[PDB]
DNA sequence: GCATGCATGCGCATGCATGCATAATGCATGCATGCGCATGCATGC
DNA sequence: GCATGCATGCGCATGCATGCATTATGCATGCATGCGCATGCATGC
């Protein structure tokens, strides 16, 4: 064992050293410019990397991992220390806690000699005054560890996770020092909380309250309090780890004040925290002695082109589904054999937000929402907001599911009345659909794909060889761009002149003339036309241009005709 | 408490018979290499079969199997001895170690229904299913802590269950100094053990019809904590013991008696090289012939099965595609042509197999489910018979009788092999690679020759091109035919197993030839043993071919040859579509063919054998 | 997480206590002397002087404090129980503000006693009645015995059998009083199974102490009335008023009239007439 | 009890202390034939100046006078280690050695008269004459028994004065075994010890004239049984201690003192 | 040498601080299961 | 495809074994010392 003093003063040392890293191609004094932020209300938390501590001195990061909570209050008093030094100027502008905090060291200044006696009850708690926080990010050596194997080995240790998120609580506020008021004296009382539940306190230990023996009694105080942000997550295994024929566990994780409002339900995330046990007390169990329940700490997470190469041919049907990823409803209908759903899983891969469905393992509540203990948990299409949706062998779907599949298409909101929920639901994502061989497709839907299987030799014998080099050098003959393009992408919006109007008008009439002319014709409505403009508006933004051109409406026009032959 | 002991026969005594028992200098003992595995290992405990322990010293294994703890504690100490003597370096890290048991208990085996107090404080085996277990929970064992007031580390032992009764004195966690100075806890400095809980009820199948299950509990320590699982067959040996009752100033006189388990188990080169290298064809030729003497010909189906058992090789590549690797078959013909002993034998050959007729489970019940635990208000999920099955079998009887949704079901694990469950709070991505087998009847009770068979199957294009494989089978009465299946049923009835009095109630490569299961003129050839076929069989699926170019071509040609032909065949009619399927059909039965002898690519003659099959399972006269 | 327990913490505050600081002002402020030559500040050198010396101990003429203020002086007369404690803590206060310098490693703060003195004639010992009860009198006599000096303890510390807990700084009070132990162990146990009943024992190697005598007191031959048998008393004697006095002196006290304090025990011996006597002394 | 301590600076720190004392290498000193001497003479015990110990180290001096207890633990502690350094033999004998004191004490040299409580837990020296002596008699420190139905043997460990307050768990003689079988002690195998008390009262040349005189209590343990005589004039050095009361419930505040003694020398 | 004085000496009473002996009953909590309700799935015609 | 049946499913009440919380007073014993007695030693005259 080492003393702490010794390590403080290199914890000091370290934070006052660095200069090497700078982003513009320099060299620069990092940490001395985050102190100096975190002087003022600048900055309310501080992230330190543990690889860069690891230049210098690789046992402090052993005793780090393995000590990480000691090491962190540590690492917070240590700052604490060093924040007056770098202070330039006062605050200019300030709110009710710092308000507090000036008054009270103020005060403290005013009435405490440097010679006389201070009992150690005396002291202002360290948290209270303090306003900043620390959090580490795991070391780039450490290699992150699987929900299955963390066990009593692990609690007290610096570790890095890798899953998915299930389920999030709603940010509510946490104690952290409750503050108490005498009945009888100007005294203030500090009570620090490192428990799930705790005591109010009663009578007052204040000096001048015992001198007399007056018998004050405390009263706590809201505003003098100190609170936090707090939330709660759930999180499981990838399928890829899952041993043969088991299920995928669940861990729970507590995230901080910063950390606060980073993961969503649904998300794959990075996890850096530590491993920590509650102590439980409650109802009776078979074996004796201390038992307790695992948890983790969290202090950082983190979250044409060619679509689908491995699939040959469908070129249109590709462009359709890049200008519906890149946006402004797509159906395919195909016969058994032809890769429908692999088209799908590309999608749902490719997409940030994303969801996937298979048919009745995901019906009824999988979709819209249901309440559970009470808070409201949504669905797939509620997961999938302002992303796009993917729901393979749709005819195959019960009724209710298919209603309310519609009523996101057209109105993009749900609606639920039943006993317990009433409730209206925004669902702003666009809808991809695959099925097998109806008039509610071609009225509802945008684009239909009808892939219909003619057994030509050439082509067969081109699917045959390609398959066969999928199979044999498994790769292609010969996603963060194509993510990063359709990001700025998005970004920009075009807008249509006054005179295209008119020859978009002409073209209009005349298709719908051409449908009147052939009577085995079966729909054309200002559905089309706004698909239409839709399509082009989306095929403008690919080419960034403010104003709407030509080539765009021709080539909507022509994707639309291609889609109805 | 200051009380020591000098001197005791009976624990000296034992100690040194262990000590004795466990030496293996003069013996053929083991038990010397199987420490240096454990050390090897990083594993902490060792397993003693009773039988030998028995037959070495009869008076040790008697008093062990009548009086548990201190002898166990004997045993644990000679380990630490010996484990010291050969390497006392690798003996610092752990506490104490701990004895397993294994062999026949002899009276002692006894089921759930049969534990009574007259077993209290032996050793006991069990036999049963599993149907709840608890979240994993540490208990502190050793706990440290450290006072910044002044600069002082302390630390407290723990040991609750290892003496038989505690004291309100200890299990008391310290919080204060002797001046009233806080304590810091210091979590990583402490020591932690993991603890579970299980129960195992009697087996459905054992016990008696009409009658109520009984149960036991059972206590996982820290190192058996992840061998057990709800829904699972296992055997556990260990002590039965009383639970003490917390203080109280009036008892009932009624214990709570909990088994504490020892043992968990989960009940189940030069000869293989040779024969491969020599054999080549003959080993597929050989295996395909003597898959089951019990049934009558039916080559092809044979070859099919003998594909399930090898079957392909699954494939990933760089965007996370997956390329199924499992084969499927269907199976349609006349009542009496023995389905269902093709699939009770392939049942009882194939390692992980479940039988699931028609509508003896539905759709829930094959997949998974959600359910929502009243104990804690949590979303749970329960695995189905396919998701059980990830890497097997699963045999369907009387598929034809299955409904349509529960059809629509199995097609998520036909085509990807993976099911996908969600409910308000809860989604996942269940793994159920698998394989299937199905037998249906004719939907005219018995099959029509002169009408096509798509009006006999009966069943939608999008079902058939999720199948593999097709077989029709037919009970032709040829008098010649009849003859030879009589001779073949009655050789069959008229054996008896040898060793066995007449009129009485009730390993080498090749088998031994037998008069009447094979025949005066079957002496020019053999069948294999199968023992041996079920190793080959795990070897071959162990290894992993590649595909030649040389084949590639050729097979895209024949399939394209096959798409041309379409038009071309006239005369027959056509039992199953040709889709994109078919050329993964023939590349994952080449692939097969290739394992099915042992070498490193696949060649032409695997990929004829697959158009042969493909060939004569697609087409009918 | 339920393990750890921080403890409680307070801040400095923003009529017994204003009594106190009355006491310390005019400690610190008391001057005697002259226009002419300048005033001396009695009190404030004593205490600084007595500190450094090693003398824990100073005298206080109440003359002086009702010159100063009239109001405290004659509270000192009617509780000096209370009133003597808050002087105390005065004097220990103005010894610490004049004494902060002090050689390094002796920090501790130690108590000071306070004695009375007085121009007042003296009261004849046969006029102690029941109203002098809890009041200062002033006394002349013959002391004709003295015990030894034995040990008395001020602050005591407790354990507990089982779970070896500890109470700490308990108080004891001053005079012939006892004390009581408590038969509850105050700790939170869920869970764990609880201590029994009685399990405090009294740990000697962690107390204060201090010193402690009885004299016995006779009435003076001068003013013993003609054909009566002389009267006794007897006195407390504590810290440092202890060894000043031998046998067969005469002295004149100023003390607290007051009774013993050992709880409601029951009479003793075969005359068992009087009824609620509780033993006297000074 | 299973709670065990890591980390103490302040004893390890004084333990090193007297290591680096009673080294006598690189000094004129002479502590190391004196060891040699008593494990010639088969005795247990060390007599230290402490005026010596002042001259070499000063704050151990101030500690040791100041605070006794603590202090004497770790001296005992370094005379074991020293032992089985020189000759690790001779210390399996003893269970652990003592240290006696020496020399001018200075303010501490006190008066059965000016004993006060401003002394305790302090060493003092203290010049008087003996007036009343005690028979000496045997206390038991480790008991063995045997049971003649099981034929097993037992052993207890006794440590009533080694820790400063003692409960009724400890100081318990057994004498049924865990079935109810009887045992039967043996006294060969048991361990005892020798305990004496005294009394020392002020010397009458010294007393004040016409006043009474004054008295201090002592406990002479094993070694210094026979080592005081009534009617003679000695000089003991000491710790002074209060002594404990057995349980109750009301408590009058006044503890008994008694000077245990660490030396005794015959003036 | 005999007559007298007298400092020493011994046994049983009371007074007073410490110390010793005693010793079941009533109220609260979690596990098992009935009873009313709405959703939803499966099965006919 | 629409109308009906229905095995599954969920939330709040009571009943019953274990488990949890409470809690000073009166009587006995050894140390100190007075009071009556007989022996015995020492000191005069
Ligand atoms: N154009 C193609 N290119 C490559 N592979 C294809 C193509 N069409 C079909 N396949 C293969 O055929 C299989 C089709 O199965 P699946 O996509 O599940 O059919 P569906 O989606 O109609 O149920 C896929 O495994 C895929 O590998
Ligand atoms: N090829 C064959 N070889 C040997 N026995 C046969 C053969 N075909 C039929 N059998 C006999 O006929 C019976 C058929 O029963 P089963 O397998 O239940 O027929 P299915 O499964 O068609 O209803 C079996 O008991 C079997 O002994
Ligand atoms: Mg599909
Ligand atoms: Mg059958
Ligand atoms: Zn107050
Ligand atoms: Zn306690």
């Amino acid at each position: 064992l080492k003393d702490y003093a010794l390590e403080k003063e290199k914890v000091k040392k370290f934070l006052q050293e660095f200069y090497q890293d700078d982003e513009l191609g320099k060299k620069q004094f990092k940490y001395g410019n985050q102190l100096v932020r975190l002087a003022h209300r600048e900055q309310v938390a501080l992230y330190v990397d543990l690889d860069d501590v690891a230049e210098d001195d690789p046992e402090l990061v052993d005793s780090i991992c393995e000590n990480a909570r000691r090491y962190a209050k540590l690492f917070a008093d240590a700052v604490q220390e060093l924040l007056p030094q770098y202070k330039e100027r006062e605050v200019v502008n300030k709110d009710v806690l710092d308000v507090y905090i000036e008054h009270r060291l103020m005060m403290e200044q005013r009435s405490r000699d440097p010679g006389m006696v201070r009992s150690p009850q005396n002291q202002y708690p360290a948290e209270l005054m303090r306003r900043f926080e620390l959090y580490f990010q795991g070391p780039s050596s450490n290699k992150p560890r699987v929900i299955r194997e963390v066990r009593a080995d692990s609690v007290g240790k610096l570790v890095t996770v890798r899953g998915i998120v299930t389920r999030v609580s709603e940010v509510k506020p946490k104690m952290v020092v409750a503050t108490y008021t005498c009945d009888q004296c100007g005294a203030e009382t500090y009570q620090p909380i490192q428990s799930p539940t705790f005591m109010p306190l009663i009578m007052c230990p204040s000096q001048e309250c015992q001198t007399n023996r007056s018998g004050g009694r405390l009263y706590l105080q809201t505003r003098g309090s100190r609170f936090i942000k707090f939330q709660e997550m759930k999180m499981q295994e990838h399928s890829d780890q899952v041993p043969v024929g088991n299920i995928p566990r669940s861990i729970t994780v507590l995230v901080e004040g910063e950390n606060t409002r980073i993961a969503q339900p649904g998300d794959h995330v990075s996890v850096t925290g530590i491993f920590l046990p509650i102590l439980r007390t409650g109802f009776r169990q078979v074996v004796q002695g201390l038992l307790s329940e695992t948890y983790l700490e969290a202090h950082r997470i983190v979250k044409a082109a060619s679509i689908a190469p491995e699939i040959y041919g469908h070129e249109d049907v590709k462009k359709a589904l890049l200008l519906l990823l890149v946006g402004g409803n797509i159906c395919l209908m195909g016969d058994p054999g032809v890769a429908k759903s692999q088209l799908l899983s590309y999608i749902d891969r490719l997409a940030p937000r994303s969801q996937y469905t298979t048919g009745r393992g995901s019906s009824g509540v999988g979709l819209t929402a249901a309440v559970l203990r009470l808070t409201l948990e949504g669905g797939a299409l509620v997961l999938a907001d302002q992303g796009v949706c993917c729901i393979d062998e749709f005819d195959k779907m019960a009724e209710a599911d298919r209603t309310a599949i519609h009523e996101v298409m057209e109105q993009q909101t749900i609606s639920i009345a039943k006993a317990g929920i009433l409730t209206t639901l925004n669902a702003r994502c666009s809808i991809l659909a695959a099925a097998n061989p109806p008039a509610a497709l071609l009225s509802r839907f945008d684009l239909l794909w009808l892939i219909q299987d003619r057994p030509d030799r050439d082509n067969d014998l081109r699917l045959a060889q390609h398959i066969t080099y999928v199979h044999q050098h498994s790769r292609q003959p010969p996603m963060k761009l194509m993510r990063r393009y359709i990001a700025m992408c998005r970004e920009k919006q075009p807008m249509v002149p006054e005179s295209l109007a008119d020859y978009i008008t002409a073209a209009y009439v005349e298709m719908r003339r051409e449908a009147w002319a052939s009577k085995d014709a079966t729909y054309t409505s200002a559905r089309t036309l706004l698909a239409i403009l839709r399509l082009s508006t989306a095929l403008a933004r690919l080419r960034m241009v403010d104003v709407v051109e030509k080539e765009d409406v021709n080539e909507a026009i022509r994707l639309m005709e291609m889609s109805k032959d | 408490a200051g009380t020591v002991v000098l001197d005791d026969v009976e624990l000296r005594e034992a100690q040194r018979d262990y000590l004795d028992f466990l030496d293996d200098e003069e013996d053929q003992g083991i038990y010397q290499s199987k420490v240096r595995e454990l050390i090897s290992d990083n594993q902490y405990r060792l397993i003693v079969n009773v039988n030998d322990l028995r037959r070495k010293n009869e008076k040790r294994a008697n008093r062990l199997l009548n009086n548990a703890f201190e002898e166990l504690v004997a045993f644990q100490r000679a380990l630490k001895d010996f484990v010291a003597s050969i390497d006392a370096t690798y003996a610092k890290q752990y506490e104490e170690f701990y004895v397993g048991l294994e062999g026949s208990f002899g009276s002692k085996h006894v089921s759930p229904r049969t534990l009574t107090s007259c077993f209290l404080s032996c050793v006991v085996c069990v036999e049963g299913i599993v149907t709840k277990c608890s979240l994993v929970r540490p208990k502190v064992v050793r706990s440290v802590h450290y006072c910044p007031a002044t600069k002082k580390t302390i630390e407290r032992r723990y040991s609750d269950l290892t003496t038989l009764v505690a004291f309100p004195s200890s299990s008391v966690y310290p919080t204060k100094d002797e001046e009233n100075n806080p304590l810091e806890t210091e979590y990583g400095l402490s020591v932690y053990k993991d603890h579970q809980t299980i129960t195992i009820q009697e087996m459905p199948e054992k016990a008696p019809a009409g009658q109520l299950p009984r149960s036991v509990d059972v206590i996982l320590d820290d190192d058996l904590v992840d061998k057990a699982k709800p829904g699972d067959r296992v055997q556990v040996v260990g002590t039965y013991r009383c639970l003490p009752g917390k203080k109280g100033g009036y008892t009932s006189g009624t214990f709570r008696t909990v088994l504490i388990a020892c043992n968990v188990k989960q009940m189940s080169i030069a000869k293989i090289k040779k024969f491969s290298k020599t054999r080549s064809k003959d080993i597929f030729d050989q295996l395909a012939k003597s898959l089951a003497p019990s049934i009558h010909g039916h080559d092809y189906v044979k070859k099919a099965i003998l594909c399930l058992l090898l079957g392909g090789v699954e494939r990933d590549l760089e965007n996370g595609s997956h390329i199924r690797g499992d084969i499927n078959i269907l199976l349609i013909g006349d009542p009496s042509v023995a389905k269902s002993q093709l699939l009770r034998y392939v049942l009882c050959t194939a390692p992980r197999a479940i039988p699931t007729t028609g509508r003896g489970s539905s759709g829930v019940g094959l997949t998974a489910a959600v359910t929502t635990d009243q104990e804690t208000g949590e979303r749970r999920l329960e695995a189905g018979a396919m998701v059980l099955a990830d890497r097997g079998v699963v045999c369907i009887d009387e598929f034809d009788k299955m409904s349509d949704m529960d059809r629509t079901a199995i097609h998520e694990v036909m085509e990807q092999g993976r099911v996908t469950i969600a409910k308000a709070g809860i989604h996942a991505r269940l793994n159920a690679r698998c394989s299937v087998l199905a037998a249906a009847n004719p939907v005219y009770g018995r099959y029509d020759q002169y009408k096509t068979p798509m009006e006999n199957i009966g069943l939608q294009d999008s079902l058939l091109s999720r199948f593999d494989l097709l077989f029709i089978m037919l009970d032709q009465m040829d008098p010649e035919q009849d003859r030879e299946i009589s001779d073949h049923v009655l050789r069959m009835h008229r054996y008896r197993a040898p060793g066995e009095q007449d009129g009485d109630a009730m390993t080498q490569i090749y088998e031994k030839h037998d008069n009447l299961l094979h025949g005066t003129k079957k002496k020019k050839e053999k069948m294999v043993s199968a023992a041996f076929m079920k190793k080959y069989i795990h070897v071959a699926k162990i290894i992993k071919p590649v595909l030649t170019q040389e084949s590639a071509t050729y097979i895209a040609e024949e399939y394209s040859r096959l798409r041309s032909q379409d038009s071309m065949s006239s005369d027959t009619a056509r039992t199953s579509p040709v889709t994109a399927r078919t050329l993964e059909t023939l590349i994952r039965l080449a692939t097969a063919h290739a394992k099915a002898r042992m070498s490193k690519t696949v060649d032409l003659q695997d990929a004829e054998e697959a158009v042969e099959l493909v060939q004569y399972a697609y087409f009918k006269k | 997480s339920g393990f750890d327990d921080p403890g409680i913490f307070y801040s400095d505050s923003f009529r017994k206590s204003q009594l106190q600081r009355r006491f310390k002002e005019f400690l610190r402020q008391y001057r005697v002397g002259t226009d002419r030559t300048g005033f001396t500040f009695k009190y404030r050198d004593e205490l600084k002087r007595h500190y450094n010396l090693g003398e824990y101990w100073i005298e206080v003429e109440m003359e002086d404090l009702a010159s100063f203020d009239e109001d405290l002086a004659d509270y000192l007369y009617k509780q000096p129980a209370e009133h003597l404690q808050l002087l105390e803590e005065a004097a220990k206060e103005v010894a610490d503000e004049v004494t902060r310098p002090r050689p390094s490693g002796e920090e501790v703060l130690q108590d000071i006693q306070v004695m009375l003195k007085s121009d007042a004639s003296p009261s004849s010992i046969r006029s102690l009645k029941s109203d002098m009860m809890s009041h200062l009198v002033k006394i002349p006599g013959i002391i004709i015995a003295a015990s030894a000096v034995r040990a008395k303890a001020t602050r005591i510390s407790i354990q507990c059998r089982s779970c070896r807990n500890t109470l700490t700084n308990i108080a004891m009070r001053p005079g012939l009083e006892g004390y009581a132990l408590p038969r509850k162990c105050n700790t939170d146990q869920a869970g764990r199974p609880k201590c029994p009943l009685d399990p405090y024992f009294i740990m000697p190697d962690k107390c204060k102490c201090v010193d402690f005598q009885t004299l016995k007191l006779q009435e003076l031959p001068d003013a013993v009335p003609h054909g009566e048998m002389p009267r006794h008393m007897q006195l407390y004697c504590d810290r440092y008023l202890c060894d000043k006095v031998v046998p067969g002196n005469r002295v004149t006290i100023m003390g607290i009239y007051s009774i013993k304090k050992f709880g409601l025990t029951t009479s003793r011996g075969r005359d068992r007439v009087g009824v609620g006597i509780r033993s006297s002394y000074i």
